[PDB]
Formats: C-alpha cells, sequence, structure tokens
C-alpha cells in the first residue's frame, strides 16, 4: 500500500547478502508480475540506476555483477518495464553489507581501578570488521567452576559484586561477526593482583634559589593502598632520552621529591604507580611542563 | 489576517517538497499494490473556491488532519532511521514547517533499504497534497482578508 | 503495395534478365525485395510473383523501379515458405530471374 | 489465447507469431436456427469450402481472416468479421502506432491538459492512412470506474519525416463529473483499440489530471522602454483557457533574453525587467505555481 512495501518477486545475491570486503558479487533479480512479461530489467544502488555488467540471462531474471565491491553498506533494488505501464515495475529489494571476519582477539587484560568497584576488562580486537560484530566476555571461577558470559559491542566493566565465587578466575573473549567467529586464549586473574591505584597528579613545580636550585615537585594521590611504587621520567625538552627516579611512596601526606637540576631549560615530568609487586600500572600521567629560573 | 500567514509557509512548503524530491514522473516505479485509506481532498470537501467562500470551515478540517498525518510519518522511523536523515537537509525543516502550519488552524517496522523506496511514495504523495492547501490559502488571503 | 492474385498481361515464356533476388524484413511488420536486371532499362517493367502454401499465386506491379517493399496484408505469406522471382518485359519475350524460396520472417539481417 | 468479441459480429482472435506456426483453430457458427446444407462465402471468393452450420478454418495468417458469410437458400443470413492480434515471443505487436520516445520510450498514448476543468487531448501517431480506424473509450479508476465520455479520432496533422508521412490522430475527452480542486487518488484509464485492415492493437495509458497539464502561452506579451537605463519592462496576461479564478490556479513565469547568438529570470508576478540588445528576444514560458506539471509554449517578442 502507502505505508509498506509490496515485493512483486524475489533477489538474491552470492556469494551471500553479507560477504567479504573487495570480493566479486553477483545480485540476482527474479520478477514475478501477474500479466507481464518484462521489456528490460533494471538495478538500482542507493537510488542510482546501474548501466554497466547487467546480463539478460533469463527472460525474468537478470544478473548484476560487481568486481571488487568496497562499499561496507549498499540498498539494493530492482525494478521491470511492463509494456501495460508507464512506469516501472517494482520488483524487490534488500540491503548488502560488505566487511571482515573478526581476528583472534589477544592482549586481553582484566584490572580493578580502585574506588570504581567494577572490574574492567578490554583486549585488542584486530582488524576492521566494518559490519555488526558483537563480543562475549566469558568468566569463569577457577574456585566453583560457574561461567558467566556477558555481551557487549566494545568493553565492558564487570562488578566486583558479581565476583562471588572466590578470588581467581579464567577470562577470555569471544568475538563474532556475520562472516565468522573467533576467541582469544584464556587468561587467569587475581583479584588482589589486579587492582591499580587512583591516579596520581602533579601540583606544582618550585625552584629555590639557594646553594645548589632545588626543583621541587609537588604531586598527590588519593589512593588507600597501603605499599605503592612510583616512577617519575624527567627531561630536557630539547634532549631526546628518559631519566628517571624510582620511590615507594606513601600517600597519607603530598609527596614532595628534591630534584637537582640545570638553570634556564625547558622539562617535562609525568608520574605512574602501582600496587608493589602487582602485575598492572598506572598510565603515565599528562605531561607536565616547567621551566627553571 | 491569519489567512497571510498559512499562504507564507505553504508557499515555503510547496517549495520545500518539490526541493526534497526534484524526481520527474517517469521515474517513479510502481508495485502490485494498485487496491487502495491515505486522507486525499476529496470532491466536495469544501476546497474549492465557492465552498471558500460559502464555509471555509469544511475545507480547514480536511487540511488540518492531513498535516497531521503527514506529520506522523516524517517523525516515523521511516525518516529517522538508517540512512539517516540529515536535521537541516531540506527535508528535516519540511517537519517542523508541517507541525508549524498544523498549529494555527486549531489551537511501523521497516528495513534501511525500503525506507528509500517509502520515502520516495511519501514525498510524492504530499506533493500533490501541498499543492491544493497553498491554493486555498492563497485565494483566501486575496479575497477573505481584505474584506 | 498490395499483390494481385490474378494472371500478369504477357505470354509466359532468352539469356539476358534480371538476376540475383535478394529479400529480407527491414521492419516488425515490413518487407523490402532487391535484385538486379542485367541489360538496357529503357521500356522494362518489373513484375514480383509470389506463391502462397495453398497454391495460389499473385504478382506485384513494380513498374521501372527494381526495388519494392510491401505490408505484412498485402497478401504474401511470412510465417510460411513462398516461392519468389522477378519477370521483366521488355521487348519481344519474358525475362525471369533465378529463384528464391524461403520463410520472410526469419529473415532478419 | 482465447477469442473475444469487439462489438457485434466483430471478433478477434488471439494468435501466438512464430515461424511454422500451427496457428489457432477457430469455430465459427452461423446465426441460423435451422438448416441442413449451409454453404459458407468470404467476401468476394467465389472459391467455396464451406459446409454444414459450423466451419472450422485453421486460422494461421491473414488470409484466412475477414469477413466470412452464411448465406442459406440465397438469403444472408449473418456475417462475421475475423481479426487478428498479433502475439510475438509474448509480446502484443505495436505496428500500428509509432513510438514518441516522450517521456520515456515506449510512449505511443501522450495526453496533455490546458487546465483543470477535466478536458483533456490524447493523441498519437501512425505511418499509414488507409484502412485504419480507430475506438476510445475511458473513465477514471478501474474498480467502480467514473464516467468519461470521449470525442472521435479525427486527422489533426500530417507531415514529412525521412522517406515517408507521419500522420497525427488525436481525440477530446470530457470527464462527466469534474473536480478540478479535489486531490486526484484514482487515475484516469484511456483505452484505444486500433484495426489496420484486418490487424487489431490494443493501447492504455494511466495519469492523473495534474501530470498532464500544460498551460497556453501567456497573453498579450508587450514591451514598453525605460528612461533611467534603457531596461525594457515586460507585460504579459494569463492564457485563457487556463482555469479560473486566477487567485486559485496560480502561474510562475520564466523569462529570459535572446538575441540571434548563443538570461533567463523566474517570478510569479505578470510583469519583469529586462535589458535589450541588438535584433534580440524576449520570451515567456508558464508552469503551474504549487505543482512541478509541464512548461508552456514560449510566447515572444522582438527588442
Ligand atoms: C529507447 O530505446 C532505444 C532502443 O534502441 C535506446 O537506444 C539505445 O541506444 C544506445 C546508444 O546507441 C545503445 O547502447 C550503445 O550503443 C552504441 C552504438 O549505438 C555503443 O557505442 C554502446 O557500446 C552501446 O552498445 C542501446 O543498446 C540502445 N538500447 C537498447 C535497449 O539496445 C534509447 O536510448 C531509448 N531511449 C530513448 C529516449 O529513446
Ligand atoms: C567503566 O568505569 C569507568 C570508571 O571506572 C568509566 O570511565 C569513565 O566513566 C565516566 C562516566 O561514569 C565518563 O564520563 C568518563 O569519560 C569515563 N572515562 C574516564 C577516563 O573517566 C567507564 O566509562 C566505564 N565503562 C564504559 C564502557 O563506559
Ligand atoms: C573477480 O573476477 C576477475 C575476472 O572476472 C578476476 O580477475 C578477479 O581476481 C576476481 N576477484 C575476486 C576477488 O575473486
Ligand atoms: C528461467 O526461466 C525459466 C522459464 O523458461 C524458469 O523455469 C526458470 O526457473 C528460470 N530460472 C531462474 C534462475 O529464474
Ligand atoms: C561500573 O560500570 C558502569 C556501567 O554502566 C559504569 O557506568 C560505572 O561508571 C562503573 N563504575 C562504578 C559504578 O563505580
Ligand atoms: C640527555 O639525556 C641523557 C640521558 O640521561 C644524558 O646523559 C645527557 O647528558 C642529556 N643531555 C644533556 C645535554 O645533558
Ligand atoms: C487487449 O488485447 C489483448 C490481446 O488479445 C486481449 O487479450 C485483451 O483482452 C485486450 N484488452 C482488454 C482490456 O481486454
Amino acid at each position: 500500500g502507502i505505508t509498506n512495501i509490496n515485493c512483486s518477486g524475489h533477489i538474491w545475491v552470492e556469494p551471500a547478502t553479507i560477504f567479504k570486503m573487495g570480493m566479486n558479487i553477483s545480485i540476482y533479480c527474479q520478477a514475478a508480475i501477474k500479466n507481464c512479461q518484462p521489456r528490460k530489467l533494471h538495478f538500482y544502488k542507493n537510488g542510482i540506476k546501474e548501466r554497466f555488467q547487467i546480463t539478460r540471462i533469463n527472460k525474468t531474471t537478470a544478473r548484476l555483477w560487481y568486481k571488487n565491491f568496497l562499499e561496507p553498506h549498499a540498498s539494493m533494488y530492482c525494478t521491470a518495464e511492463c509494456p501495460k505501464h508507464f512506469q516501472e515495475t517494482l520488483i524487490c529489494g534488500k540491503d548488502i553489507s560488505s566487511g571482515y571476519p573478526p581476528d583472534i582477539p589477544d592482549e586481553v587484560t582484566c584490572v580493578i581501578y580502585e574506588y570504581s568497584g567494577n572490574m574492567t576488562c578490554t583486549w585488542n580486537a584486530g582488524k576492521l570488521t566494518y559490519i555488526d560484530t558483537k563480543y562475549v566476555v566469558h568468566v569463569k571461577s577457577l574456585e566453583t567452576e560457574e561461567e558467566q558470559q556477558y555481551l557487549t559491542s566494545s568493553y565492558i566493566n564487570i562488578s566486583t559484586d558479581s565476583l562471588q565465587g572466590g578470588k581467581k578466575y579464567l577470562v577470555w573473549v569471544q568475538a563474532a561477526n556475520a562472516l565468522g567467529m573467533e576467541e582469544s586464549k584464556q587468561l587467569q586473574i587475581h583479584l588482589d593482583d589486579i587492582v591499580i591505584p587512583s591516579a596520581a597528579v602533579i601540583s606544582r613545580a618550585e625552584t629555590i634559589n639557594a646553594t645548589v636550585p632545588k626543583t621541587i615537585i609537588y604531586w598527590d594521590s588519593q589512593t588507600t593502598i597501603e605499599k605503592v611504587s612510583c616512577e617519575m621520567r624527567y627531561k630536557a625538552t630539547t634532549n631526546q632520552t628518559w631519566n628517571v627516579k624510582e620511590f615507594d611512596t606513601n600517600f597519607t601526606y603530598v609527596q614532595q621529591s628534591e630534584f637537582y637540576l640545570e638553570p634556564n631549560i625547558k622539562y617535562v615530568f609525568q608520574v605512574r604507580c602501582q600496587e608493589t609487586g602487582k602485575r598492572y600500572w598506572q598510565p603515565w600521567s599528562s605531561p607536565f611542563f616547567h621551566k627553571t629560573p | 489576517p491569519a489567512w497571510t500567514q498559512c499562504q507564507q509557509l505553504s508557499q515555503k512548503l510547496c517549495t520545500l517538497a518539490w526541493s526534497a524530491h526534484p524526481l520527474v514522473g517517469h521515474m517513479d516505479l510502481r508495485e502490485e499494490g494498485d487496491e487502495e485509506d491515505v486522507p486525499h481532498i476529496q470532491c466536495g470537501d469544501g476546497c474549492d473556491p465557492q465552498g471558500l467562500r460559502d464555509n471555509s470551515q469544511f475545507c480547514l478540517q480536511r487540511i488540518h488532519q492531513g498535516l497531521i498525518f503527514y506529520e506522523k510519518l516524517l517523525g516515523s522511523d521511516i525518516f529517522t532511521g538508517e540512512p539517516s536523515l540529515l536535521p537541516d537537509s531540506p527535508v528535516g525543516q519540511l517537519h517542523a514547517s508541517l507541525l508549524g502550519l498544523s498549529q494555527l488552524l486549531q489551537p511501523s517496522p521497516s528495513q534501511p533499504w525500503q525506507r528509500l523506496l517509502l520515502r520516495f511514495k511519501i514525498l510524492r504523495s504530499l506533493q500533490a497534497f501541498v499543492a491544493v492547501a497553498a491554493r486555498v490559502f492563497a485565494h483566501g488571503a486575496a479575497t477573505l482578508s481584505p474584506g | 503495395s498490395e499483390c494481385c492474385f490474378q494472371d500478369p498481361p504477357y505470354p509466359d515464356a532468352s539469356a539476358s534478365g534480371p538476376r540475383d533476388l535478394r529479400c529480407y524484413r527491414i521492419s516488425s511488420d515490413r518487407y523490402e525485395c532487391s535484385w538486379q536486371y542485367e541489360g538496357p532499362t529503357a521500356g522494362v517493367s518489373h513484375f514480383l510473383r509470389c506463391c502462397l502454401s495453398s497454391g495460389r499465386c499473385c504478382y506485384f506491379a513494380a513498374g521501372s523501379a527494381t526495388r519494392l517493399q510491401f505490408s505484412d496484408q498485402a497478401g504474401v505469406s511470412v510465417l510460411y515458405t513462398v516461392t519468389l522471382w522477378v519477370e521483366s518485359w521488355a521487348r519481344n519475350q519474358t525475362e525471369k530471374s533465378p529463384e528464391v524460396t524461403l520463410q520472410l520472417y526469419n529473415s532478419v539481417k | 489465447v482465447a477469442i473475444w468479441e469487439l462489438k457485434k459480429d466483430v471478433y478477434v482472435v488471439e494468435l501466438d507469431w512464430y515461424p511454422d506456426a500451427p496457428g489457432e483453430m477457430v469455430v465459427l457458427t452461423c446465426d441460423t436456427p435451422e438448416e441442413d446444407g449451409i454453404t459458407w462465402t468470404l467476401d468476394q471468393s467465389s472459391e467455396v469450402l464451406g459446409s454444414g452450420k459450423t466451419l472450422t478454418i485453421q486460422v494461421k495468417e491473414f488470409g484466412d481472416a475477414g469477413q466470412y458469410t452464411c448465406h442459406k437458400g440465397g438469403e444472408v443470413l449473418s456475417h462475421s468479421l475475423l481479426l487478428l492480434h498479433k502475439k510475438e515471443d509474448g509480446i502484443w505487436s505495436t505496428d500500428i502506432l509509432k513510438d514518441q520516445k516522450e517521456p520515456k520510450n515506449k510512449t505511443f498514448l501522450r495526453c496533455e491538459a490546458k487546465n483543470y476543468s477535466g478536458r483533456f487531448t490524447c493523441w498519437w501517431l501512425t505511418t499509414i492512412s488507409t484502412d485504419l480506424t480507430f475506438s476510445v473509450k475511458s473513465s477514471r479508476g478501474s474498480s467502480d470506474p467514473q464516467g468519461v465520455t470521449c470525442g472521435a479520432a479525427t486527422l489533426s496533422a500530417e507531415r514529412v519525416r525521412g522517406d515517408n508521412k507521419e500522420y497525427e490522430y488525436s481525440v477530446e475527452c470530457q470527464e462527466d463529473s469534474a473536480c478540478p480542486a479535489a486531490e486526484e487518488s484514482l487515475p484516469i484509464e484511456v483505452m484505444v483499440d486500433a484495426v489496420h485492415k484486418l490487424k487489431y492493437e490494443n493501447y492504455t495509458s494511466s495519469f492523473f489530471i495534474r501530470d498532464i497539464i500544460k498551460p497556453d502561452p501567456p497573453k498579450n506579451l508587450q514591451l514598453k522602454p525605460l528612461k533611467n537605463s534603457r531596461q525594457v519592462e515586460v507585460s504579459w496576461e494569463y492564457p485563457d483557457t487556463w482555469s479560473t479564478p486566477h487567485s486559485y490556479f496560480s502561474l510562475t513565469f520564466c523569462v529570459q533574453v535572446q538575441g540571434k547568438s548563443k538570461d533567463r529570470v523566474f517570478t510569479d508576478k505578470t510583469s519583469a525587467t529586462v535589458i535589450c540588445r541588438k535584433n534580440a528576444s524576449i520570451s515567456v514560458r508558464a508552469q503551474d505555481r504549487y505543482y512541478s506539471s509541464s512548461w508552456s509554449e514560449w510566447a515572444s517578442v522582438p527588442c
């Protein structure tokens, strides 16, 4: 009628309506008009009539062929010229998609930002998929052997409240789209070893005019974790090497690092911290510049 | 009076309707649904020049029903889903101009490829409706407005 | 042009005469017949004769022309085999072309 | 496939056309109440094979068609005219009419309307002049059709093409109860039957009145100078054949300057200002203002 399409025939695609990008494809259109043997058969891509690579193989069926189809989406529909009509007769249409099968997800990592209360699991998804690819995250307890699954489109936050059965778990990721499906290797975690303390930030940078110029660096974090190791990098912007110092800091008070440096040069400063001995670190803080007197 | 605002906005509508879809008649395809529901300006709906001099209330009752009917479609998923219709696109302005003009009178599933063909069908059927609507407003502002 | 089914105005009977009769289908329902004549064309009248499947035979008065067209309702059948030849009456006796017989419909070229 | 009656004692027989066809055997019956020695005579034909109340001849060529007559006892009882409808590989024959190519391919029937009044004129072309007969009937809608009265098909024009003459036929039609202001929902259906000698064909065309509207050229086109900058004020009027009133059936115009070599402006008003040049001509078209139908023809004046 007016609010719906009434197909008068059907259309199909080889190899399939969803195919690997860059492949040759053939689109077949078979008409089914009551009292009309079609004079000609047209194809439209995104409302644009196609003029090439169309062959009248059958009096009622037509084939459109594309070499190296690169569009990720395309709306196809075909029509028929009927002698008793001044209008083109709609046959049927179909949306075709192109993409790639998903890679085997690797670099699976699960961490718990301290006060976030939920565990953030990420991974490397691999090649571009272009098509709707869904990800299933499996979580299994090394103790009670019970397995939970979680669906997502990007990454996921899993609440620690749902992690009741033990503190040792196995985590792997399944990636799936129309063209394929792959699975990652199992990653085991210990909920005590995958915690990352709250962000550590640099406050100021003061230089003292005394015997030797001291560049005091003020930085602090709001973490309840006790055993914490940190690292700080400092380089002259003209230079291209990184100098680093290690500290086992106590965040009860704001930290003060005393550096003996050279005057009248630009500098850069970054910090990252971890629970001592644990596997994961913080990301490097945003670069903090400071010219000396 | 109020007839001038309805005349100016309807003038913009006929511009926006054809501007949204400049396809010619032979381009329009047809499908096996020959049999007939959609509100049309029927014969004797009081929208002829004599009908407005006798009583303009009858013609506006049908035009009001049509403007909210086609507005219901520009708000449907047909005109909002994939492929996305741009809001500032000339098709998007038609929606607000339809609701605004409708206010002055009296104070479902679909797949992305079907929407292209459906959108074509609605706009053409709308164009014939906006045409006769802009005629009664032009006649009203030129005859009943000065009085 | 319409095929008259009576007899030609000369007696039925030399080496000189027309030759190489070729007929094809020029349109969806119109046809054309071309031939050539060996000799002077002064006073020569050509007549294209055709015989149907029932045995009835007709003729076209071509006049001095060496090319004749006709529709599918002139009396000549096109879906079945017919017999064609050109007869020319210049002086003394009648002259004929080689015989050509075929189904006219499938002559599209 | 089947056979059908065109009018009184006139029949059309559908024939698949391919080489070496068997045709379709046809059973004809004389309209006689009682007879035991019926002979059959086709028009002039002296040779008479007809016998009995029913005669069956294998229709496989035009020669088997025509007016078949059965007269008993030296008195003519009735006649019977047989026409052929040529079907070729599933395609109905279209030899009588010519392809107009407008607006698209295979547009044998083309129709125009000078206004919304409900009067329209459909025309066609043909390459023959004799033994030709047309028959036009029309209505609005197919299910419950409304009344549409059509005149007679008549020769309107005769021109020359490459090697032959082209013949233009036309017919005038009027909707019995027309509603110009109404938004049309059911289309007009025009059906034309064509018979050339013994060959029958039929054509069709569907349209709304609003889509076939082509107004007549502008009326009373004149020019007048402007002393300030030697510009010209063009003035025209609405055509008489256009619908009334003009405050309801508005129009839009297009004004251009052409000077025997190689300028278009659009307006809704009935005048405009342009610039004239040497041996230049100003021309104006017309179109419905609120519906993009066909443009009018040009009305021109010299500078
Ligand atoms: C109406 O129908 C005719 C049918 O012939 C259309 O003619 C089309 O003409 C083009 C161009 O001649 C044909 O394609 C091209 O032919 C040229 C040689 O002429 C060649 O250079 C190209 O490689 C290609 O073959 C086309 O085949 C032909 N149509 C058909 C169905 O065969 C005409 O365009 C139609 N439209 C109008 C408005 O008349
Ligand atoms: C998982 O939780 C983290 C926090 O631990 C979320 O990170 C931030 O969330 C807020 C909204 O609550 C956003 O405004 C921020 O942009 C997020 N990022 C940062 C760096 O603060 C994170 O959004 C959660 N997961 C997902 C998929 O959203
Ligand atoms: C597509 O076909 C062409 C030749 O027909 C060939 O050269 C090309 O490699 C094919 N491409 C694919 C992806 O199969
Ligand atoms: C092709 O047409 C024939 C009819 O001759 C039909 O039987 C067949 O199914 C058609 N093939 C396709 C692929 O549509
Ligand atoms: C936990 O994950 C949810 C998921 O919506 C997120 O919104 C939230 O910021 C995360 N952290 C919390 C709740 O502390
Ligand atoms: C650049 O950094 C390296 C790494 O510590 C250091 O040895 C070198 O002295 C620096 N350059 C200068 C000019 O001090
Ligand atoms: C048109 O001609 C065909 C060919 O035989 C015939 O079957 C048909 O009935 C005619 N049209 C109508 C509407 O009857």
